[PDB]
C-alpha cells in the first residue's frame, strides 16, 4: 500500500462523486451486461469496461490531478482506474474485470503529430493525429494459463506479465510456461480455461494533408489492447490518445552491447477515427431529439423536396434537376437481396455533360464535402488498378495480400469522378462490372476474391468537341459506350446558351455571392483555413435553423436519419404509374440523350424509393412515382 | 540606370516586392462595393451580347470562349487592384482598369479571331 496512490484514488473518487455522468454511465454498460446475460439466461453484445473521462471538467475540478495525468500519467491514471473500479464494484454488489479509462478534450501542448512528437513527451500523455499505414494482425496474449495435473486431479494456474500492460514499471520476473508441478507431475494445458488478450500494434504517420510536401514522412507505433483493437483500417485517419512510453534499455546492458536508442511507442488508451475529406471514414454525428423533431417537422411539409434541392448548393444559380438528383443519389435508394443470392441496386449514378464553367466540378466538390463517404477521383490520374484494388505483398506473413481501390473504399459511398471522358479503356471495363453488379472481381496469380464496391457514382464529362453542338446526334456528342450510358441513371447535358436577362441573373448571383462575409470577420480580414475533421460516432446567406432553406450541417444530418431510419416499400399505386411510364418511355418517337432500356425501369424504382426517403414514408405513393418520373423525362428530353 | 531609378523611389527592389506582396497577401482581402456590381454586370451582359450576335450571323461556334469564370477572372483583378493600395474595399477606378486590362488580354485575342469580331 502506498500513501499517495491511496490519496490520487480518493480525489478521483471526489471527481466522479461530483460529476454524475460517469455514474450512470457506468450503470448504462452495468445494465446493458446484465440484460444481455438474463436474455441469453433466458433466451447479443458485450459492452468494454471503460469510461470516457473528459479532459476540461478535470480541469475545472482539479487543476494538479489534470496536469498530473497529463504530465506523469503513470503515476495518476492508475490511481483513477482503481476508483473507478472500487465505484463499479461498489454498485454492482446487487447484481470482475478491472475498469479502464480514455480521454478526450483538449490537449493543449499535447495535441501532436508524428513529425512532433519528441523525447521531451516522453512519459506524457499525448494526443497524436495521422493516418493508418500498416495494421499488425490482433494476435492474442496469454495473460493466465491454467494446467491440469491427472495424477493429483487438481488445476494450477500462473499469470504473465509485460512491460507494456502497465504504466509503472515493475521489477520483470519471467515465469516460464509450468509443465511439472511443484511434485513433479506432468501437466496438460488447458486450452479454453486459460486467458488471452487481443492484441495488436499500428503505425500512425503524418497526415499527407499536414505533412509538408517534400520530404519523407515521420511515423509511430501504437500497441492496443483487447478492447481497442480492429477500430481502425489501413488508410483511416486517426486520433490516438496514449501515453508515450520508452521500453527496454537502449544498449545500455552487456549482452545488447547498436544505436536503435531506446525503443519508443504509444500505449493506446482511445482511438478516435477522425473523418476527413476523400477518406475510408464515414461522417457520422449526432441527432439530438430537437434535431429529430425538427426533422419529422420538416418532412411533414408538402414543399420540402423544393427546399432540400434548393438548399445543396444555393452558391450555383440554377441546375435545378440537378440538385434533385444529387439529393436523391444522397438519399440512396433500397437494395433488394433475395433468397437464390441476386442483388438488385439501391445506388444512383448521375453523369453530367457539357460546356466548360458550368458548375460541374463545383458541383463534384460539393457531393464531396456533404457525403458522409465520398471520394474524389479524375479519369487520367487514377487507372484501373487505382479505382478497383492491386495487389501487394505482406512483411511479415510472406504472402500477397490486397489493396482497395477508390471503389471498395466508397463502399456504401459516393465515387465523385471529375472528367469521366479521359478514362482508359481498362479503367472503363473496370467500372462497368462495379457501377451494376456492385463488386470487384480479382483473379490475379494465386488469389482469386470479390470485394464489396456499393457506390453511387456521380461523374462529370465533356463532349468531344469541346462544347455541345444542338443539331448533332447525341450520340456523336457523348461518344461513350452505349452500356456505360445505360449504366447511368441520369444523364443531364448542360448547356452555356446565352441570353441577356440570363446572363444578368447569373452575374448578379455571382457578385451577390462574391460580396459575401463569414460571422466575426472584419471587412479587409482574409479568410482563414481550418482542416475540416469530424470524429465519426458509433441567393442569401441567413438560411439558419430551417428557415426558408435548409443548412448543410441540418441537411446532412436530414441525410443520415432517412438513411439510417425509413426503408419505404412499394405499393401498387406508385408501380402502376411507373410500369406506364416505362412502357411510354421505350415506344416514344422522340429522340433521347440516352437509351432506354429495361434500366430505366429501375433507374425509375430507385428514384421513387429515394423520394419516399425524402417524405420520411414508410411506403412509395403515387406522387413519388410521379416526380420520379418527372425527373427522367428532363434527362431524356 | 536601376540603381539610379532605386535611389529616386519609382522602383524599388525585388526582396522588398517579395516581402511586400507576402504583407498584402496576409493583410489585406478586399470586397467589390455594392455600386462596382452593376458595371460588373452590365459589362459581363454586353461582351457575352456581342458574342452572341456575332455568333447568330456567323452561325459557328468561336474558337476562344468566354464564360462565368472570365467575370470571376475580372473580379479577381479587380480585388487585387484594390489589394495594391490595402485597400479593404474596391472602388470604381479598380473595376474600370480590370476591365481595360481584360480588354487588353482577352478581348483582343478574341478579336483575332475572326468569328469574335465581325463588330
Ligand atoms: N451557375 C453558376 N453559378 C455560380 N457560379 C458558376 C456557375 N457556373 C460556373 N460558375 C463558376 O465558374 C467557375 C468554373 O468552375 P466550373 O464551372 O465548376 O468548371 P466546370 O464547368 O469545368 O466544372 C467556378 O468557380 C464557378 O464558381
Ligand atoms: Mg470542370
Amino acid at each position: 500500500p502506498d500513501a499517495v496512490f491511496g490519496d490520487r484514488v480518493r480525489r478521483f473518487q471526489e471527481f466522479l462523486d461530483t460529476f454524475t455522468s460517469y455514474r450512470d454511465s457506468v450503470r448504462s454498460i452495468q445494465v446493458y451486461n446484465s440484460n444481455n446475460a438474463a436474455n441469453y439466461n433466458d433466451d447479443l453484445n458485450i459492452l468494454p469496461h471503460r469510461i470516457i473521462i473528459s479532459l476540461d471538467d478535470l480541469r475545472e475540478f482539479d487543476r494538479s490531478f489534470w496536469s498530473g495525468i497529463l504530465v506523469e500519467p503513470a503515476y495518476f491514471i492508475p490511481p483513477a482506474e482503481k476508483a473507478l473500479t472500487d465505484l463499479a464494484d461498489s454498485m454492482d454488489d446487487v447484481p470482475r474485470h478491472p475498469w479502464k479509462l480514455s480521454f478526450k478534450g483538449s490537449f493543449g501542448a499535447h495535441a501532436l503529430s508524428p513529425r512532433t512528437l519528441t523525447a521531451q513527451h516522453l512519459n506524457k500523455l499525448v494526443s497524436v493525429e495521422g493516418i493508418v499505414t500498416k495494421t499488425s494482425l490482433v494476435r492474442p496474449k496469454l495473460i493466465r494459463s491454467v494446467h491440469y495435473a491427472a495424477k493429483t486431479g487438481r488445476f494450477h494456474y500462473r499469470d504473465y506479465t509485460d512491460a507494456t500492460t502497465t504504466l509503472t514499471t515493475r521489477i520483470p520476473t519471467p515465469a516460464i510456461y509450468p509443465t511439472e508441478d511443484t511434485e513433479g507431475n506432468k501437466l496438460t494445458t488447458e486450452y479454453g480455461y486459460s486467458t488471452f488478450i487481443d492484441h495488436q500494434r499500428i503505425t500512425v504517420q503524418e497526415m499527407p494533408e499536414m505533412a509538408p510536401a517534400g520530404q519523407l514522412p515521420r511515423s509511430i507505433d501504437v500497441i492496443l489492447d483487447d478492447d481497442l483493437v480492429d477500430k481502425t483500417k489501413p488508410g483511416d485517419r486517426v486520433n490516438v490518445v496514449g501515453v508515450f512510453k520508452s521500453l527496454g534499455a537502449g544498449g545500455m546492458n552487456q549482452s545488447n552491447s547498436t544505436l536503435i536508442g531506446f525503443k519508443t511507442l504509444i500505449l493506446g488508451n482511445t482511438v478516435y477515427p477522425l473523418h476527413a475529406r476523400s477518406t475510408g471514414v464515414a461522417a457520422r454525428q449526432m441527432l439530438t431529439d430537437f434535431d429529430i423533431r425538427n426533422i419529422n417537422k420538416l418532412s411533414k411539409k408538402k414543399d420540402i423536396f423544393d427546399i432540400l434541392s434548393q438548399s445543396l448548393a444555393p452558391s450555383i444559380y440554377g441546375h435545378d434537376h440537378i440538385k434533385k438528383a444529387i439529393l436523391l443519389m444522397l438519399m440512396g435508394g433500397v437494395e433488394k437481396n433475395l433468397e437464390n443470392g441476386s442483388h438488385l441496386r439501391g445506388d444512383i449514378n448521375i453523369l453530367m455533360v457539357g460546356d466548360p464553367s458550368t458548375a460541374k466540378s463545383q458541383l463534384l466538390r460539393f457531393v464531396l464535402n456533404t457525403a458522409s463517404l465520398a471520394i474524389a477521383t479524375t479519369g487520367r490520374g487514377s487507372s484501373g488498378v487505382g479505382l478497383t484494388a492491386a495487389v501487394t505483398t505482406d512483411r511479415e506473413t510472406g504472402e500477397r495480400r490486397l489493396e482497395a481501390g477508390a471503389m471498395v473504399l466508397a463502399d456504401r459511398g459516393v465515387v465523385c469522378i471529375d472528367e469521366f471522358d479521359k478514362m482508359t479503356d481498362v479503367d472503363r471495363v473496370a467500372i462497368h462490372e462495379v457501377m451494376e453488379q456492385q463488386t470487384v472481381t480479382i483473379a490475379k496469380a494465386g488469389i482469386h476474391t470479390t470485394l464489396n464496391a456499393r457506390c453511387s457514382v456521380i461523374a462529370a464529362a465533356n463532349p468531344v468537341f469541346g462544347q455541345y453542338d444542338v443539331n448533332r446526334d447525341p450520340h456523336q456528342n457523348i461518344a461513350l459506350p452505349d452500356s456505360l450510358l445505360s449504366r447511368f441513371d441520369l444523364l443531364f447535358v448542360v448547356t452555356d446558351d446565352i441570353n441577356e436577362i440570363r446572363d444578368r441573373s447569373i452575374s448578379e448571383h455571382v457578385l451577390r455571392t462574391h460580396r459575401y462575409l463569414p460571422p466575426g470577420y472584419l471587412e479587409g480580414e482574409p479568410v482563414r483555413e481550418r482542416l475540416n475533421l469530424s470524429l465519426a460516432v458509433g441567393g442569401n446567406y441567413n438560411g439558419t435553423e430551417i428557415p426558408k432553406l435548409v443548412t448543410i450541417p441540418f441537411l446532412r444530418k436530414y441525410v443520415q436519419y432517412a438513411k439510417e431510419r425509413v426503408i419505404p416499400q412499394l405499393t401498387q399505386e406508385a408501380i402502376n404509374v411507373i410500369v406506364k411510364n416505362y412502357t411510354d418511355l421505350r415506344n416514344d418517337d422522340n429522340t433521347k440523350k440516352s437509351p432506354i432500356t429495361a434500366r430505366t425501369l429501375e433507374t425509375l424504382i430507385r428514384l421513387a424509393t429515394a423520394h419516399a426517403k425524402v417524405r420520411l414514408s414508410k411506403t412509395v405513393n403515387k406522387v413519388d412515382a410521379k416526380v420520379a418520373a418527372n425527373l427522367l423525362r428532363f434527362a431524356l428530353l | 540606370m536601376q540603381n539610379q531609378q532605386e535611389e529616386n523611389g519609382s522602383e524599388i527592389s525585388i526582396e522588398k516586392m517579395k516581402r511586400y506582396i507576402t504583407y498584402c497577401r496576409l493583410k489585406c482581402a478586399p470586397r467589390l462595393s455594392p455600386q462596382a456590381a452593376e458595371k460588373l454586370s452590365s459589362n459581363f451582359v454586353t461582351i457575352r451580347k456581342q458574342l452572341l450576335i456575332n455568333e447568330l450571323e456567323s452561325t459557328e461556334r468561336s474558337s476562344i470562349p468566354i464564360t462565368i469564370r472570365q467575370l470571376e477572372a475580372i473580379i479577381r483583378i479587380t480585388e487585387s487592384l484594390a489589394k495594391l493600395e490595402l485597400s479593404p474595399i474596391a472602388q470604381e477606378r479598380h473595376v474600370d482598369e480590370a476591365i481595360r486590362l481584360f480588354q487588353a488580354s482577352t478581348m483582343d485575342a478574341a478579336s483575332q479571331d475572326p468569328i469574335g469580331g465581325l463588330n
